[PDB]
């Protein structure tokens, strides 16, 4: 019974600063490397930012490099995304995204295990 | 990176009779690519990843095959319940993600 | 000439080629490769790294 | 013993797409080319098409140009071939041929070895 | 491409008889030319290739010959077996099959 | 379906550059050689260029020989013109051609499919 | 004389917990890794869980995931394998396993010595 | 991950004859796979490691070989105690186990 | 000084399996290509497989296709064999032969170094 | 926000060392590599050298082999350039200069975000 | 390693006109080539990236191809701030530039 | 693939005499074919490959030549250690020898 | 400023063994490849062997092929060939050199800096 | 592999005269050829490598040419410093050199 439930949602205003949180239970959290996923529509789903099962690797898209910081505890396996200098393209479902059903070595960043997601929209 | 696009946009079909999804990449992708499957109102689910491997507990009904730029999604009988958006992702080569299509009663 | 392609080539693989390792090869470091990091490379915890002492 | 036997036959509807399979067992796969042949009461044999042992070069006949697609996993020992937008023209018997007994450079094109063969029927 | 014809239609040889197969294409194949024997619901099966080597396990009974546009095959005393729809294939220009001739009890 | 669609026409300056550009579907397109065929009212139709299948061999027209340049990308389905030192006799339609409607090694050469052709203009 | 003694087996109800222990004798405990093996009749043997030497990683197969806890004390020579949520796929011999003969880099995950085990059987 | 298949399932040996076990893998494994015996009531024992490496203790019948996908257990004259179930397992990606060949009596 | 010692001979029945063995000292192992070759008394020398440099690829003759199993593992020098159904056929004496005296491009495919030989007898 | 800013520039005598240094911000700075460009007046843009994401490989120009060392700070989001034996045709303006707009792995050694230059001139 | 060379040296465009500026290899660089555009006081910036893709907020006007030994970078409506030195680049084999060819007024 | 034919079979001489051999090919070879020396109870030995290039530590005593579905091995002055069977193999197209052709005393 | 300098020359007696040591300075030393060059008088300039830039390939002449070993460590900048089994015709000039002036990936296996050479005599 | 030779052994030109050296390959060599000046007590020079590109630091003096086969290297004006034996290499298939050819004062 792996749910992943995020938070942090609501509406905020072009460029100020918005932190999104997602928490994890049903399985081993610091085994795995968890994502993040934008859904636009219009545009469908889209890729934001993954980090390695330790910490140690953090990768963003290039729509997002430079603004969005994702970071993890696996001591309260829990998963951030610090949004800052929001804009108005950045209005979307966050969804907490597990990477893999199981551990293979040639076969990893398929998204397994998916959260409701949390609606992050902004304007004046 | 590499471009996803999927066709037809939208099928039209009544259960019980076989339906094709196709996924096309601009550049080769071996055999890294997973279909998700989200209907109206919660988040997509993980039906095959790999080329054609099955996620645990999703039925025999769907079954995806090709390898390289050309992908394909069939469900033998098509049934009620399983009616939604269906998305094609790559990850052979960054993370990117089909526009996405749909299956509807006919 | 005609410009077509010839399906009628041989479409089976060739034993006759050399299998032997080539010295020719470009021994030098290939600057050209990619700088950038792989964000494909696995992020799970390998349960194959070695468990003793 | 090569055995070759194909799957994915049935009736489809003019203008849907259709997939056959083919397993190769008993020779090593990816050092031969293999053919589609298609058999029609009335007409007689036909070719489809080829692929080469890698998969590098396809050439398919003028009558399936640009509908058919044929492709091969050297790592599953298995020959595909993809049929869009079938015709009524269509209906027949296809079967998995491995080109030529063994390697001749100047001798290659000639099927030495069948499989059993599927039949696809396209009607209303 | 290459239109390949073969006469007569159909034979009528009793067994222990030499029967003669013909074989003709529109224009010059050289010595690319191969015999397949069908069975009735059965696969096609290579007797003989190029334009006489016999395939592994072929009897000598079976005798393939000709060369340019005239080909034939010819069977020295055929048994109940060799009772079959017999294909003539052309592989120099293009992959044609030839409409095929049945050999028939007499 | 083979469909066969131009671009890049226009009007330009004597003594300018311009390139068109072919678009091909329906084929497998890196099997076949594409043609360029000019059309001038009053003088008929004429040839321009030529491109082997993987690009290895290119002849053009005398007329043409060394201001045009053939090119293609197999893995755009794409075919290039590039009409440099462009003078007032250039004035045409241009058609984009494939060679052949099969493979015939003994028949080569005849436009089988044409697309419908651009405008180029040369004048002041 | 590496000697692996299994208990906790018993016959717990689905939706249970069951506990079981590992005592070992004859080897340095806290320098290797230990393993549980799942022996199926009609299925075979399985993998379950493996623990590091000191207990900083824990990992767990895909059916167990989330459910099974695996603990290890070097002060008393034991490892445990907490098991919640049993479910009637999970009757089976469990089997206590030592990785590696000894200390190999590129060689570990062998289970060179193994215990009898014991019978978990869940049923109503 | 990786799938294990071994075949024969059951192979039948009289004693003082040879017996070959084969173990084969989806996908390469490299040089990391183990044979274990068990016998009926017994805990499984490790025999060979990593390709052909032998457990102490066990004598020079049992041979181990095989790289990639294709793995072989070879016994040179089996006497009473080498009839029993063996199992193939690889460590490389993961940890499977074959579904275990049985040697019985002739 | 290239000596090659090949061993695993013996033997068998027909329809069983047997492994040859063929050890390679005095060069560079993993730079060339080993073959097997086969002489029967009445026949004359016959070939049997060849192997790259690294593995990749592997041929055999006609008569052994798909039966006879060559690989190699350049870690140990060694160079093996898989013999499976075998057939009262293939009784011979089996040479392990190196390909090439010295690496030339155009020039590759004659044995140089021939190995001592084993014999392989299948009967009854 | 890309912002590269090169410093450490000025006036020194042939012969002797000076050291660049170049900050980067609005990126993560460990995922990439970054390179350095030399823009000669009456000459133009050249190459000098590059350094991976984690420091693990250095190119560098033939022109300046042997005498320019690159080396990257991922701590501190610096890039350094070393000049030792300065010479009088090194004068030129140095761009720090980050390879790639994303991460494409067929597509990598183009500069998509450049620094704004600092000037370095080697005279008596 | 590779020379680049762009023709002419000097382009004379009027606001509103198509402009078209040409870089030729001695060597086959594929498809890897990129444009930069430098405006005097300022770091070079990047167009275009591969053979025709266009960098994020470069405007539609910029459009290059080319492939081979023969590239071209082709602006549609030259505008005022057009008006600058393009530098072309091949990352291939090694990192050479070209001259650069400037654009001015007419 | 090619088929390999020796003739003579054996050929009488003593020693000082001039021994030739030939070699004959079914279809083109070109200059690709190598002579192998096996004495009794022996492995082959290397003597010519290509069509007349000399293995090392081969006295010039042998003599190779020929092309195409000719080939020929000349011994000037054949010496006692000289007698054994030699074989003709072609690495054109495919890996076939001959019969093999036996030298003796006269 | 590449400068080689070769050492471990001397005397020996045929049979016994010998290493040749080589320090290079002056350019980056792992991105290169190294190679032996043999000077005997009356037969000219001879190759011995060459090493990747990693060390991952090693190719050798034929007449030192299995008696010659090369090696090197790139992080003393170091160049070695172990020679073993020495014998008479091994008497030569060693010169220590380096593949190419620049890294060209389609020219490569000159020598564009030589070392001064050491001498190395096999007799009684 | 392929045997280098170079014709005349030795050329005898008075300083300010045009020396011509040749260098013939047994097979195709192509464009992968080196020249290389050794002076006595020293250690070769690099000249010329390709088939014409000169290496740094050389003076344009120096000017090979030729392809295939048939290479020329071509001293314009040979001055006192370049009186020595000239080296050549080809790296198309293995490394070998050729025997040198000497320049000696008139």
């Amino acid at each position: 019974q792996v749910q992943l439930v995020e938070s942090g949602g609501g509406v905020v205003q072009p460029g100020r600063s918005l932190r999104l949180s997602c928490a994890a239970s049903g399985f081993t959290f610091r085994n795995f490397g968890m994502h993040w996923v934008r859904q636009t529509p219009g545009k469908g789903l889209e890729w934001v930012a993954v980090i390695w099962h330790d910490g140690s690797n953090k990768f963003y898209a290039d729509s997002v490099e430079g603004r969005f910081t994702i970071s993890r505890d696996n001591s309260k396996n829990m998963i951030y995304l610090q949004m800052n200098s929001l804009r108005v393209e950045d209005t979307a479902i966050y969804y907490c995204a597990r990477d893999s059903l199981f551990y293979d070595h040639d076969n990893s960043g398929y998204y397994g295990y998916w959260g409701q997601g949390t609606l992050v929209t902004v304007s004046s | 990176q590499i471009v996803m696009t999927q066709s037809p946009a939208t099928v039209s079909v009544s259960p019980g009779e076989r339906a094709t999804l196709s996924c096309r990449a601009s550049r080769s992708v071996t055999s890294k690519l997973a279909w998700y499957q989200q209907k109206p109102g919660q988040a997509p689910r993980l039906l095959i990843y790999g080329a054609s491997t099955r996620a645990t507990g999703i039925p025999a009904r769907f079954s995806g095959s090709g390898s390289g730029t050309e992908f394909t999604l069939t469900i033998s009988s098509l049934q009620s319940e399983d009616f939604a958006v269906y998305f094609c992702q790559q990850y052979n080569n960054g993370f990117t993600f089909g526009p996405g299509t749909k299956v509807d009663f006919k | 000439a005609n410009p077509n392609a010839n399906p009628n080539a041989n479409p089976n693989a060739n034993p006759n080629a050399n299998p032997n390792a080539n010295p020719n090869a470009n021994p030098n470091a290939n600057p050209n490769a990619n700088p950038n990091a792989n964000p494909n490379a696995n992020p799970n915890a390998n349960p194959n790294a070695n468990p003793n002492a």
